């Protein structure tokens, strides 16, 4: 429901009408198919909260 | 406020009721099909009055 965002060094995602930065998580975002097909797709991470909730 | 021409018509599939992953999947048809398109504008204008 957003537009992804860089201030020069992070990303992050906002809703579209007004700033507002959130990390990038797999509840913000959906997957759809691989890499090569998007033109002017970025390398970054996304954050999965489930991944540190396994880690305790 | 600017916003590169194909993540505003990613917006616009949105509007729509189609997903965004459908325009940037299919980019190029989509740029084809508009270029053609008005094409046979320019064409139907100088056929007929
Ligand atoms: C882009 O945003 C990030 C995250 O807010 C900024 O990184 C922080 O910058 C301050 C000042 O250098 C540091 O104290 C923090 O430790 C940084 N946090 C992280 C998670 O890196 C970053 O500075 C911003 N970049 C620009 C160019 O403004
Ligand atoms: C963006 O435009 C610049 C300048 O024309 C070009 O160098 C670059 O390759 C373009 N990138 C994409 C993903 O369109
Ligand atoms: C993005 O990451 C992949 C895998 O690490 C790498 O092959 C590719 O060259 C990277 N692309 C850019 C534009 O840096």
């Amino acid at each position: 429901e957003g537009v992804f965002v860089s201030n020069g060094t992070h990303w992050f995602v906002t809703q579209r009408n007004f700033y507002e930065p959130q990390i990038i998580t797999t509840d913000n975002t959906f997957v759809s198919g691989n890499c090569d097909v998007v033109i002017g797709i970025v390398n970054n991470t996304v954050y999965d909260p489930l991944q540190p909730e396994l880690d305790s | 406020l600017q916003i590169p021409f194909a993540m505003q018509m990613a917006y616009r599939f949105n509007g729509i009721g189609v997903t965004q992953n459908v325009l940037y999947e299919n980019q190029k048809l989509i740029a084809n099909q508009f270029n053609s398109a008005i094409g046979k504008i320019q064409d139907s204008l100088s056929s007929t009055a």
